């Protein structure tokens, strides 16, 4: 298998535990409209959805916090989202993967559904 | 100018990478050479490193990594003035050299054992946190022949040695290095030493 | 209150179930009631990583494996002492917890072990009696279970 | 200098018995004591280190105990291969000092010696020397009596005996008395005899040969 | 796994210098977790520790008081060896010498060399004489036949007697050497074999006397 698959899972386990203010926003649920695509197409699309999020909401003043710990969480979330983007992108290997029309999903449910797929891939990835 | 041996790099998998290379003839690294490095990715920015002389024809460059994941791949470009000398790639996850442990302390709580504890050098946010196995090195100040290396293969950073395997009245020194089997890393540098004189 | 046991069967205590948003979305029947204490499912009626609804819950966070078996001990070096064991479920999914003490100790001391690592004591007092026991947890690469398995049958080492 | 005294010098025990060897140090050395085994013709082998810890590959019937100045090596269920000499050694400080040794002899049932006798070869006779060899094989105990008969005459001060170390499988011995004569004294006689007197023999056995048969 | 090979046994004239070497395989002489020792054994001395050399951040040497005025142990990091030297030897220095790898911190000999017998004598070396032993005339008790070889008149010890290039080990009995009146040593090596293979199976005793570079291989036929 890969060490990369473990870094991805270790990040999702930390994300689904610690949720913030802008984790309630919506993104494109590429899993609900997965018309039986290959495994690498799902990785490439999962990275683009995450990439489009922290690019849109890193400097989003609404996503910042009032307290210092609330500011730490937002910077910590964006940091973890960048780690998933780069690990999911290199694991896929696809240059471009057009994200077709699909229904929406909040960021938390996109990550929780993503963590389930990753833990399942690692389950079958047992030597 | 010519490149003798090719630049080899190591990473601490957190913030700093380091690259070394030997040159054809003696060179002032800071004056003649520049090393450009950039992460191969959609969102990334190029960085420039000024080499430091390590010897006569040996240059060393410290690289700056905001964050490192296993898939990250960097492009290295070694420039002398306006003419390229060497070009290469570097995947930090494949050349990890962990940071040394610290906060090494000796506990004489138990009378039957001697407890040694140190600090895991990486924060829990780092991928290497749950993969570092250590190796504790104890030696006698009085008997140089007493030079032991204990292998810690569990996740916790501690060591319990039997108090009967130490001698009464002599002072020992300890130091610990770390490595990550999961990433097939080299050894960390030895931590600074601690001293105790048990009776 | 369902619980999966080493990817074999389920035990729920206090009906019909279906897989949410996936294939085979038909409500079934509890083939084997428990006395009405609860229900139980076979190994074929268990699809991990599928949104399991009866009350909805995730299955990979509810797995409790069997206690390890075949605990061995042999000196890896002049001072080392490695402890081995076997697990029923997939060895690449389990997080083991090793616990040991001496007959003079008034409390157990414990150390955690990865799936890829093997536990070993770097220093052992040869004139003391040791006792080891290991329990495992389905965590965290294949699931997020918080419950361990039972303690394995203890093993011993040494004299005096 | 840490001195070490080991006891006893030797002891005989049967297969299955519980053998105990002791070692007393000159000063307190905590648990820094090692035990070695030296089988015949072989270098010493480490059995126990740090007073009580078995070296890998050493059978579980070897035990070491003690702390301070009095230590003990214990063999439960003694085995024929455990025949050797056992040394202790303090490991506290240099110079390393060893015990005087302890010869562990195996005690078995009485065995009878198969008696053989060999005539001098023609290749040896060219050198003007004849060495007749009488061979006792696989007997117990070690005590035996060999007498040479050169034409029904008992010689003396003309032979040499060589006993083997106790065998490490059947715990038996073997002996060879070699009668050496000049080529003239040998040719001046015909029938040589070797008379053995062992406890395992009801009557003395005498193997003989005639010169030129 | 570690393996220690020592130099050959031999003779040393009195007041001359004894020198032995130890070839290390599977470990480094400059290992900082081990120490490399020399031990001798003899009736008048017992198991006597001579000294050691070991490397930590530099080379260290430690000797016993009984030999400190005459001893020198040196490492050889190019051939991965270490050697022992005793000068002004007396007959009391006649013994079996071992090299051994002691563990550094608990001072215990993990691995030992086979051992080398050094004799201190004014006498000179003499090769042996290998004579066969007739198998069947007044022997062959029961179904097992007993034959052997007679290694006679050599100096000094030892002699290495093997059978069929080391393939025959069962029933072999090599007797301890006997110090004859003439001053030379002599031993015997008998071996019991099935009588049904006397004419078929050929039997060779491989006598080897290293102090004289003697290597004899006498055949034993039925006579
Ligand atoms: C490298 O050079 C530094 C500054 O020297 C300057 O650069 C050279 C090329 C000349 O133009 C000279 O006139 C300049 O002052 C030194 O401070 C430094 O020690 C040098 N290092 C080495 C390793 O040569
Ligand atoms: C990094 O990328 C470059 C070009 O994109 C490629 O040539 C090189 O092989 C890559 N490095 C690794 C370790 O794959
Ligand atoms: C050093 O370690 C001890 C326990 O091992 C811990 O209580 C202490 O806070 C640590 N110190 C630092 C500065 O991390
Ligand atoms: C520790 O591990 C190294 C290999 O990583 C091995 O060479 C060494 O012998 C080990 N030491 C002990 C005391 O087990
Ligand atoms: C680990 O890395 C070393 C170089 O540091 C290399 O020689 C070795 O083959 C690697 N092992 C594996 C299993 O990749
Ligand atoms: C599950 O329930 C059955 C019947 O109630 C019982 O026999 C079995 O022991 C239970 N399993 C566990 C692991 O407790």
């Amino acid at each position: 298998c890969d060490i990369t698959l473990q870094e991805i899972i270790k990040t999702l386990n930390s994300l689904t535990e610690q949720k913030t203010l802008c984790t309630e926003l919506t993104v494109t649920d590429i899993f609900a409209a997965s018309k039986n695509t290959t495994e690498k197409e799902t990785f490439c699309r999962a990275a683009t959805v995450l990439r489009q999020f922290y690019s849109h909401h890193e400097k989003d003043t609404r996503c910042l916090g009032a307290t210092a710990q609330q500011f730490h969480r937002h910077k910590q979330l964006i940091r973890f989202l960048k780690r998933l983007d780069r690990n999911l992108w290199g694991l896929a290997g696809l240059n471009s993967c057009p994200v077709k029309e699909a229904n929406q999903s909040t960021l938390e449910n996109f990550l929780e559904r993503l963590r389930v797929i990753m833990q399942s891939k690692w389950f079958k990835c047992g030597a | 100018f010519k490149v003798l041996q090719e630049p080899t790099c190591v990473s601490d998998y957190m913030s700093i990478s380091t690259c070394e290379w030997k040159m054809n003839g003696p060179t002032n690294c800071s004056t003649e050479l520049r090393l450009l490095y950039q992460l191969v990715f959609l969102l990334s920015e190029a960085h420039t490193c000024i080499p430091e002389n390590n010897g006569g024809a040996g240059c060393v460059c410290h690289l700056l990594m905001d964050d490192v994941v296993s898939a990250d791949n960097y492009t290295l470009d070694l420039w002398a003035g306006q003419q390229l000398l060497w070009k290469g790639s570097f995947k930090p996850s494949e050349h990890v050299k962990p940071r040394a442990p610290g906060n090494l302390t000796v506990h004489t709580n138990v009378s039957d054992t001697l407890l040694l504890t140190w600090s895991n050098p990486y924060p829990p946010d780092n991928y290497l946190y749950n993969h570092l196995t250590y190796a504790v090195n104890i030696w006698s100040e009085n008997d140089p022949a007493d030079f032991r290396i204990y292998n810690v293969t569990y996740l916790e950073p501690s060591l319990r040695i039997a108090a009967s395997t130490l001698k009464s009245g002599i002072s020992y020194r300890a130091r610990v290095r770390a490595w990550a089997q999961c990433y097939n890393t080299t050894w960390s540098e030895w931590s600074p030493s601690t001293k105790w004189h048990n009776s | 209150q369902c619980f999966v046991f080493n990817v074999e069967y389920m035990n729920c205590t206090w009906l019909h179930y279906w897989y949410k948003n996936s294939d085979n979305d038909k409500v079934q029947k509890c083939s084997h009631y428990l006395f009405t204490s609860g229900c139980q499912l076979q190994k074929k009626e268990i699809h991990l990583y599928q949104t399991f609804v009866v009350q909805m819950l995730k299955l990979q966070n509810l797995v409790i494996p069997w206690a390890p078996e075949n605990l061995t001990l042999h000196k890896l070096s002049e001072s080392q002492l490695e402890l081995n064991w076997n697990n029923r479920f997939l060895n690449h999914c389990l997080e083991h917890l090793v616990q040991y003490r001496t007959d003079w100790d008034h409390s157990w001391t414990e150390q955690s072990v990865d799936y890829r690592h093997k536990f070993s004591l770097p220093s052992v007092d040869g004139q003391k009696r040791y006792t080891f026991r290991v329990r495992s947890r389905f965590n965290p690469l294949c699931g997020s279970a918080q419950h361990w398995s039972e303690w394995s049958h203890p093993i011993h080492w040494g004299s005096n | 200098d840490i001195q070490v005294t080991q006891s006893p010098s030797s002891l005989s025990a049967s297969v299955g018995d519980r053998v105990t060897i002791t070692c007393r140090a000159s000063q307190g050395i905590s648990t820094w004591l090692a035990w070695y085994q030296q089988r015949p013709g072989k270098a010493p082998k480490l059995l126990i280190y740090a007073a009580s810890s078995l070296e890998t590959g050493v059978p579980s019937r070897f035990s070491g105990s003690g702390s301070g100045t009095d230590f003990t090596l214990t063999i439960s269920s003694l085995q024929p291969e455990d025949f050797a000499t056992y040394y202790c050694q303090q490991s506290y400080s240099t110079p390393w000092t060893f015990g005087q040794g302890t010869k562990v002899e195996i005690k078995r049932t009485v065995a009878a010696p198969s008696v053989f006798i060999f005539p001098p070869s023609d290749s040896q006779l060219k050198s003007g020397t004849a060495s007749v060899v009488c061979l006792l094989n696989n007997f117990y105990p070690r005590e035996a009596k060999v007498q040479w008969k050169v034409d029904n005459a008992l010689q003396s001060g003309n032979s040499q005996e060589s006993v083997t170390e106790q065998d490490s499988k059947d715990s038996t011995y073997s002996l060879s008395s070699t009668l050496t004569l000049s080529k003239a004294d040998y040719e001046k006689h015909k029938v040589y005899a070797c008379e053995v007197t062992h406890q395992g023999l009801s009557s003395p056995v005498t193997k003989s040969f005639n010169r030129g048969e | 796994q570690v393996q220690l090979q020592q130099s050959g046994p031999g003779l040393v004239k009195p007041s001359q210098t004894l020198s032995l070497t130890c070839a290390i395989s599977g470990d480094s002489v400059s290992s900082n977790i081990a120490t490399w020792n020399w031990i001798r054994q003899s009736p008048s001395r017992g198991l006597e520790w001579l000294g050691r050399t070991y490397y930590r951040s530099k080379w260290y040497n430690d000797y016993a008081v009984s030999v400190r005025s005459r001893i020198s142990i040196s490492p050889d990091t190019s051939k991965n060896q270490f050697s022992l030297q005793l000068n002004s030897v007396t007959p009391e220095d006649t013994a079996i010498y071992y090299c051994a790898r002691f563990s550094g911190w608990l001072g215990t000999g993990d691995c030992w060399g086979q051992g080398t017998l050094v004799t201190v004598s004014s006498a000179s070396t003499k090769g042996p004489s290998v004579f066969p032993l007739a198998p069947s005339s007044k022997s062959t008790s029961g179904g097992t036949a007993a034959l052997g070889c007679l290694v006679k008149d050599y100096f000094p010890e030892p002699v290495t007697v093997s059978w069929n290039s080391g393939a025959l080990t069962s029933g072999v009995h090599t007797f301890p050497a006997v110090l004859q009146s003439s001053g030379l040593y002599s031993l015997s090596s008998v071996v019991t074999v099935p009588s049904s293979s006397l004419g078929t199976q050929t039997y060779i005793c491989n006598v080897n006397h290293k102090p004289s570079n003697t290597k004899v291989d006498k055949k034993v036929c039925s006579r």
